C-alpha cells in the first residue's frame, strides 16, 4: 500500500470536468460509421451564413412578414433617414433572434467585424442612392445626413448588382465586448439615408423595399460560454 | 505506454494521459479540436466567384 | 487561430468588392479593408470555444424522480429521453444529426418526512438503480426477481460519498441519432407520426436496498447527461418557440421578435 | 462569348433552358451519388431504372397573389404517382435518390416580388392542438400544393397543421431559413432558381412511403406589386428531376 | 470579366460606387501630389493630417427644375467649415490640396437632361 | 542572493560618496562601507520571500452569507467582489495593476437551529454552488429553471469531506485587472464615478439541495481567494486608512502617525 | 486497483499549500498579455526607494 | 503521501465491471487441465446448428 | 513489466495493464478472446460433403 | 469479425447449392448469394459479445 | 513527461513534479521566481549619475 494524501474537493461534482469513467456494458461494438452532408466541426461556420433581420420589429409588424422588410418610397426632399439600429447583435432587439444574436445569446463575450447586406427588391425601372453609415461610440446617434457622413459610411446605388455590403470596422478600446449590454463599452450606432430621391417611369411604383442580411466576420470570437436567456420550462415536458 | 500533449495556454507546458480502461468509450473528450471549414454552408454554389467581379454577368 | 486583418491603402480601381448579389445565395465575403483604409493588425485571438464539443461537454439534468421506502409506492420508474428538459432539448435540436457517447452521473438525496412515529432509528440507506434493454421483463412489486440484474447492468450506491458515475458506448440502430424524424411507424401512414417512432432506449428503474427506520423517508434521484466525442451534420436554426410536449414538436405561434418604438429609434 | 446568366440543363429526355438565372447552388458542395459497398447494408443486388427514373416531372403551377401566405410540397409525395419512377417505388421496399430542383416565375421589368425558394432536410410539422399529431392528408399534398395560412390556425379539438408563416410550420424564425440550401428570386434580377440537393439521411436506404427526406418551401417576403392594367395573373412552375435513383427489396405494389 | 461603366473608389473611411459611369477625368493629365522639397519656398516643416482631411464629404443636395438657370460653388469655402479639414485650414496661415470632385444625378429611362459639370482655374466673377 | 559588503580602508580624497541631490530624484546609493572602514562578509541570505508571488500565495476568506433549508430565504446569492474584506483588499491596493489566475476553495458548516418539533431525523445535506455570467438567468425561486446548469458552471458537495476546490484562467476583457479606475461609466461624466464602472465578474449562488430533517437548519458558506502566477506593475502606496465602502475609496480624514511626546525623546 | 494506505492529515485544508485542482472552465482563450511601465518582481525593490520621515510627530 | 484526488462514484458497485481483487487463497495449486470434446468458445457457433420448428403450434 | 494492449473501438487507442498479485487468479477477465470454430457442431460426418454436389450417390 | 458476402450472377448449372439431404445430419451451409443475386458487400460487425466469457462475465 | 527541480534548502535534493490537466490554470504557483530590478523605480533619471561625483555640476 504506497503511502497517499487527500487534495482538498475529494469526491465532488463539477459540471464541466474531464475525468474517465467504467462503461456500463463492456466491449460493445459501435455500429460502424457512414458519410453525411453538411458537417458541423465548428459554431462560427454557422454564424457566417448571413441571417434575415426583422429591422423593422414595431407593433403588428413582427406578427407579420413586415418586419423583415424595410419601408422606402419617392420623396419630395432628399436626405431623409430610412432607418437606425444599436450596432451590438447580442443585445439589441433587431439582431437578438438572428442567428449570430442566438449563438451569442449563449456567450458571454464577443469579437470582430460584422458584415450587414442590403438587397432592393423594387421594379427594374426603380433606380435610387442611399447613404449607410456607421458611427463610432461616444458620439450622440447622428441627427442629419452631414453628422452621419463624417461616420466611416458606403454610398451605395441601385441598379447593376441589386445588393450592397457596409462592414462595420472593430473599433473597441477592450480586445472583448460583453453580449450582455454594457455601460463601459458601447457598440456604435448604425444609420441609413437617401443620398439622392428615389426617381421612377409613369406606370411603376413609388414605394419599394429593402431587406437585410446581419452575418459573422472572419475576425469574429467568442468566449466564457453560459447558458441562453430566451429558453426556459414550467415543468418537465410530457 | 504513456502519451505527451500540450496544454492550454496563453499566446503573446505538457499534460500526461494514460488509459486505464480497454472499452475506449471511458477516454476523456477531445476538447482540442480546433479545425473548422465554411466552404460548405458559405459559397455553397458550383461556378466559383471572385471577390470584385459582378456577381451575374 | 482567428484570421488577421491586412493594411490597406486608397485606390480608384474597375473592381467592385462590396457590391455582390444575394440571389446567388452565395454568402458574401469581405474583409473590412476593401471597405476602408485599415492598419495591419495581428490577431491572436483563438475560436476555441466555439468547438461543438466545447459546446455540448458539461453536464446538465435531464431528469428527477421520488420513490418511497415505505407505502405504496416502494421504487421510481422512468423512460430514457433527452426531450423533457429544455436546455438539454435546445443545444441538441441545433443539429439534425448528432452522434456521441454518453456521460451518466446520478445524485440521490433523502429527505426525512415527518410522521407519528417516535424513536426512530435509522441505519445508512443503500440504493440500487437497474437499467432495462426492450423486453426485458419490468419489475411489478419491489421484491421481484427482476431485482438480480444477472443479465442486466445494475450500480449500488451507499449514502455518503461521490455520486456513481458510468460511461456509455454509442447506442443506436442507425448510424446516426436523429434529433428530427419526418415519418410515420407504419406504411399506412395512419398511426402517431413524429420523432417518438424513433424512441426505444429502455427504462431505468430505483429502489431503495434496505430501510434503517420505521419512519417514512423519500429519496429523490437526479440524472445527469454529459455528451462525448462528439458528431455533428445538418445543421438547424434556433427553436425560437417553448416547448409543449417532449412527443411532439407542437407549438404555440410566436411573434418574430420584441418590438422597439420605432424603425429609427436606437431603445428596445 | 458567354453570359453568367444564360443556363441549359438536360437530363434523360428532358432540356431546361433559362435565359436568366441565379448561379446554381449545391447545398452542402456534395454532388448527388450512387450508394459505396462498403457503406451498403443490404445483400442483395440494387435495380436501377437509369434515364427512365432521372427525368424533369413538371408539377401543377400555383397563382402568386398580392397576398399569399405562402406554398410548400412534400417532394417524395409530389412525384409518387408520376411515370415510372411513381411505379418504380410502389414496387420497392427501399429507395435512395438524390433531387433537382428547379423553380420558374416569370415577370414585367415593372412588377416587384421576392420569393424565398429553400429545401429542408426533416421538417416536421407541428399540429394546431398539442394533444394531437398532425394528419397525414394535411402533412402531405399528392398532385397539388399545400399552402401557408398567414394567421395561427384557430382554436380546435381535430388534427390540423400548424401553417402559420413565420413558424412556417416547424415552430422555428422565418429568416434563420438561410443556413438550409436555399436561393432568393427576385423579379428585377433573377428569372428562375436551381438547387441540387445530395442524397441525405442517416440510413443508407429508407422505405419513401413512410419517410420523406426533404421539404421544398416558397414563401414572399416581399408581396408582389403591380401598377393597373399589368398581368395581373403570375404562375410560379415547380419541375423536380431524380438523380442516381436506385431501388431494392423487390415487393407486391401498394403501402400498408 | 469586367465593366468600364462600373467603379469605387476609396478614400479615408469613405467608399463611392457607381453602377453607371463616363470614364473619369484628370485634368491636366496631372495627378495630385505632395509639394517639392526643390520648389518650397517655407522652411518650417508642414503637418499632414492624412486620412483626416483626406475623406469625401458631402454637401447640401439641390432640385433640377424645367427652368433652373445654373447652380454653382466655390470649393474652398464649400469644406471650410466641414470636419478636421474645415478646423486645420481655420488654425493654419497657409494650405495647399488636391481636390476630388463626383456630381450624382439619378433619373428614369424616360427623363430626359444634360448638365455641365466644369471646375474652373481662377474665376473670376 | 542578497549583496555581501566589500572591506574597506582609510583614505582622504576629492570624491565625495555620501553628498548627494535629493532635488534630481534619483535615490543615493552608497554602501556602508563609503561612509566608514569594513570588514568582508559573506551573506547567504536569499530575498525568496518577498517576492510578489509568495507575498499573495495565501488563501483568505473575502466573504461568508447564510442559506436556510426551510422559510423564506431557501438560498443565498453573493456578487464576486475582492474589496469586501480588508486584508484582500489592502494587499491587492498596493499594486496598480494586477493579472493573476484564481483558486476558489469553499467551506460549508450547517448548524441546527433550535425548534418546536420532536423526534426530528437528518439524512446527511447535499449543498449545491452555481457560478452565473452577467445575463444569465438569475433564480427567482429555489425550484427554478435555472438550477439545471446545463450552460453553467456548478459543484455538488456532500457534508463531510474535503472542502470543494476548483482552479480560475485569468477572466478579464482588459489585459489586466485595474485595482483603481479614474473614471465615469458614460462619454457625459454624470453617473457614478469610480473602480465599479468595471465590475462586472458575475454573481454565485448557493442552495441546500435536500432537507434531511422538519427542523430549520442554517448553513454559512465561506469563500476563500488565493492569486496564483502573480503578474504586477505601476505599485501604490501602503493604503494608510481604514476603509468605508466597496464602492468607492471615500475616507474619514487620518492622522499622519502615532504621536511621541518630543522629537529628542526614543520613546513611542 | 493498486493497494494505497492514507496518510494522517488527508482531507484537511491549509492557507498556505501548493496543490494541482480542476480548472472551473475547461480550455478558456486568456486575453493576450501587453507591455506595462514600472513591472514589479521584488516588494524589496519598493523598499529601496526613498520614503520622507515624519521625524517631529508630536501633537497637531 | 503522493497528493490524490478522489472521482465521483468512488466505493459504488457495478454489475458489468472489470477490476483486480485479492484471493482468499494464497498460492492454491490448481488442478491440472484435460482434453475434453465438443469444445465452446462463441454462443453463434452454437445458433448455427439446425433447430426442429414447431411450425403447427395450434392448440393440442 | 507493464503490458500495452489495443482497446474495444468502432471501424470505419491502447490501454495499460499491470499485475500487482501473485495468485494469478486476481487478474481481470479474457474478454478479447475473439475465436470462433463450428465445425465440431456442423459438418460432423467423417466424410466432407461439398457445397453443391448431390448429398447422397 | 462476421463473413462478408461475395457478389453473384446468374447461370445455368448442373451444380445444386440449395439441395441437400437432413438424414447425414451435416447442417447445410449455404450463402445467400448461392440462392440469388446478390451484391458484393463489406462488414464491419463483429461477433464480440457472443464470447462465453462476456455472457457469462456479470454479477 | 516527468520535471525535476531543485529543492529550497538553506545554504552553508530534487523534486518531481507531473501535470495532470491540459488547462494549464491548474498547474501550481511559481514561488521560485526570485529575479529583482530596483533600476525602474530607483535612478528614474536620463543622463546616468556615478556614486562619488558632484549630483549637479
Ligand atoms: C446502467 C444505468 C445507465 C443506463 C443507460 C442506458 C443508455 C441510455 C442512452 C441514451 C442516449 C440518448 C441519445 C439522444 C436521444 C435519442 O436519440 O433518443
Ligand atoms: C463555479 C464557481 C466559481 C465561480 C468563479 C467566477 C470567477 C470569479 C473571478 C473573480 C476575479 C477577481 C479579480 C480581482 C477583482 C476584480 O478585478 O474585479
Amino acid at each position: 500500500g504506497l503511502p497517499t494524501m487527500n487534495t482538498p474537493g475529494s469526491c465532488q461534482f463539477l459540471t464541466s470536468d474531464d475525468f474517465q469513467s467504467p462503461s456500463a456494458m463492456p466491449q460493445y461494438d459501435v455500429t460502424p460509421e457512414m458519410r453525411i452532408p453538411g458537417e458541423v466541426k465548428n459554431l462560427m461556420e454557422i454564424a457566417e451564413v448571413d441571417s434575415v433581420v426583422p429591422v423593422q420589429n414595431v407593433g403588428e409588424k413582427v406578427n407579420s412578414m413586415e418586419a423583415y422588410q424595410i419601408p422606402v418610397r419617392s420623396n419630395e426632399g432628399s436626405g431623409t433617414q430610412v432607418f437606425g439600429f444599436p450596432l451590438q447583435p447580442g443585445y439589441s432587439s433587431v439582431f437578438s433572434r438572428t442567428l449570430l444574436g442566438e449563438i451569442l445569446n449563449y456567450y458571454t463575450h464577443w469579437s470582430g467585424s460584422i458584415k450587414l447586406t442590403f438587397m432592393f427588391c423594387g421594379s427594374a425601372m426603380a433606380t435610387g442612392k442611399f447613404l449607410l453609415a456607421y458611427s463610432p461610440l461616444g458620439a450622440g446617434a447622428p441627427t442629419k445626413r452631414v453628422d452621419a457622413m463624417l461616420g466611416t459610411h458606403v454610398v451605395w446605388d441601385v441598379g447593376l448588382q441589386s445588393s450592397c455590403v457596409l462592414c462595420i470596422p472593430w473599433i473597441s478600446q477592450t480586445h472583448y465586448r460583453y453580449v450582455a449590454s454594457d455601460e463601459c463599452t458601447a457598440g456604435g450606432f448604425i444609420t441609413c439615408w437617401y443620398q439622392t430621391n428615389i426617381v421612377v417611369p409613369a406606370d411603376a411604383q413609388s414605394s419599394c423595399y429593402i431587406m437585410c442580411f446581419v452575418s459573422a466576420c472572419n475576425d469574429f470570437s467568442v468566449r466564457l460560454l453560459k447558458d441562453t436567456p430566451f429558453i426556459s420550462q414550467e415543468n418537465f415536458f410530457q | 505506454g504513456a502519451q505527451v500533449s500540450t496544454q492550454k495556454t496563453g499566446a503573446h507546458i505538457h499534460y500526461t494521459n494514460i488509459n486505464y480502461y480497454k472499452d475506449a468509450a471511458s477516454n476523456s473528450a477531445t476538447r482540442q479540436d480546433f479545425a473548422q471549414d465554411p466552404g460548405k454552408f458559405t459559397e455553397p454554389v458550383k461556378d466559383i466567384m471572385i471577390k470584385s467581379l459582378p456577381a451575374l454577368n | 487561430r482567428v484570421a488577421d486583418t491586412v493594411g490597406t491603402g486608397p485606390t480608384n480601381s474597375e473592381a467592385i468588392p462590396a457590391l455582390t448579389a444575394a440571389e446567388t445565395g452565395h454568402t458574401s465575403q469581405v474583409v473590412p479593408g476593401d471597405t476602408m483604409q485599415t492598419r495591419h493588425v495581428k490577431n491572436y485571438h483563438s475560436r476555441s470555444e466555439s468547438t461543438v464539443e466545447n459546446f455540448l461537454c458539461r453536464s446538465a439534468c435531464v431528469y428527477f424522480t421520488e420513490y418511497k421506502n415505505s407505502g405504496s409506492k416502494r421504487y421510481a420508474e422512468w423512460v430514457v429521453t433527452t426531450r423533457q428538459a429544455a436546455q438539454l432539448r435546445r443545444k441538441l435540436e441545433f443539429f439534425t444529426y448528432i452522434r456521441f457517447d454518453l456521460e451518466l452521473t446520478f445524485v440521490i438525496t433523502s429527505t426525512q418526512q415527518p410522521s407519528t412515529t417516535q424513536n426512530q432509528d435509522a441505519q445508512i440507506l443503500t440504493h440500487q438503480i437497474m437499467y432495462v434493454p426492450p423486453g426485458g421483463p419490468v419489475p411489478d412489486k419491489v421484491d421481484s426477481y427482476v431485482w438480480q440484474t444477472s443479465t442486466n447492468p445494475s450500480v449500488f450506491w451507499t449514502e455518503g460519498n461521490a455520486p456513481p458515475r458510468m460511461s456509455i458506448p454509442f447506442l443506436s440502430i442507425g448510424n446516426a441519432y436523429s434529433n428530427f424524424y419526418d415519418g410515420w411507424s407504419d406504411f399506412s401512414r395512419d398511426g402517431v407520426y413524429g420523432i417518438n417512432t424513433l424512441n426505444s432506449m429502455g427504462t431505468l428503474y430505483a429502489r431503495h436496498v434496505n430501510t434503517g427506520g420505521t419512519g417514512p423517508i423519500k429519496s429523490t434521484i437526479r440524472i445527469y447527461f454529459k455528451p462525448k466525442h462528439v458528431k455533428a451534420w445538418i445543421p438547424r436554426p434556433p427553436r425560437l418557440c417553448q416547448y409543449e410536449k417532449a412527443k411532439n414538436v407542437n407549438f404555440q405561434p410566436s411573434g418574430v421578435t420584441t418590438t422597439r418604438q420605432s424603425i429609427t429609434a436606437m431603445t428596445n | 462569348g458567354y453570359s453568367d446568366r444564360v443556363r441549359s440543363i438536360t437530363l434523360g429526355n428532358s432540356t431546361i433552358t433559362t435565359q436568366e438565372c441565379a448561379n446554381v447552388v449545391v447545398g452542402y458542395g456534395v454532388w448527388p451519388d450512387y450508394l459505396k459497398d462498403n457503406e451498403a447494408t443490404a445483400e442483395d443486388q440494387p435495380t436501377q431504372p437509369d434515364v427512365a427514373t432521372c427525368r424533369f416531372y413538371t408539377l401543377d403551377s400555383v397563382q402568386w397573389q398580392k397576398t399569399s401566405p405562402g406554398w410548400w410540397w412534400k417532394l417524395p409525395d409530389a412525384l409518387s404517382n408520376l411515370g415510372l419512377f411513381g411505379q418504380n417505388m410502389q414496387y420497392h421496399y427501399l429507395g435512395r435518390t438524390g433531387y433537382t430542383i428547379h423553380v420558374q416565375c416569370n415577370a414585367s421589368k415593372f412588377h416587384q416580388g421576392c420569393l424565398l425558394v429553400v429545401c429542408v432536410p426533416e421538417a416536421e410539422m407541428g399540429c394546431a392542438t398539442l394533444d394531437n399529431t398532425p394528419s397525414s392528408a394535411e402533412l402531405l399534398g399528392g398532385d397539388a400544393a399545400k399552402e401557408f395560412a398567414g394567421e395561427p390556425i384557430a382554436s380546435g379539438s381535430n388534427k390540423l397543421v400548424q401553417r402559420v408563416v413565420y413558424n412556417a410550420g416547424m415552430g422555428i424564425g422565418v429568416g434563420n431559413l438561410t443556413i438550409f440550401p436555399h436561393q432568393w428570386i427576385n423579379l428585377r434580377t433573377n428569372n428562375s432558381a436551381t438547387i441540387v440537393m445530395p442524397y441525405t439521411n442517416s440510413v443508407p436506404m429508407d422505405n419513401m412511403f413512410r419517410h420523406n427526406n426533404v421539404t421544398l418551401m416558397v414563401i414572399p417576403f416581399v408581396p408582389l406589386d403591380y401598377c393597373p392594367g399589368s398581368t395581373t395573373y403570375v404562375p410560379i412552375t415547380v419541375t423536380i428531376a431524380p438523380m442516381n435513383a436506385e431501388y431494392n427489396g423487390l415487393r407486391l405494389a401498394g403501402h400498408q
